[PDB]
């Protein structure tokens, strides 16, 4: 929960609550996976953190 | 619905009352719908 801000459950409207409502949605987690060989591990993996 | 899974969104207006009820099957009209007037749909996070 500490790595991903915008994943946080916002309960009541917190001063650190009134800047992570504006968190965008998908700039979070991986983004595009380069694997070639499909069954083997990943090449390199683009992440948003 | 002959599976346990209902459809449709869910209501929860108070309605004390004496009569009869089926809330599968309402005969009465909806409370509202979702883009009615003086409607407001609650944010992303359900902040107060």
């Amino acid at each position: 929960a500490l790595a991903y801000p915008g994943r946080a459950v916002l309960p009541t409207q917190t001063k650190n609550a009134q800047f992570l409502s504006t968190a965008i949605a998908d700039r979070i987690g991986r983004l595009d996976r380069a694997n070639l060989i499909g069954g083997e591990v990943s090449a390199m993996v683009e992440c948003m953190e | 619905n002959l599976f346990n899974v209902a459809r449709g969104n869910l209501y929860l207006v108070q309605t004390a009352t004496n009569g009869n009820w089926s809330p599968m099957a309402p005969v009465a009209a909806p409370p509202f719908v979702r883009g009615g007037p003086n409607v407001r749909v609650v944010g992303r996070f359900g902040t107060i």
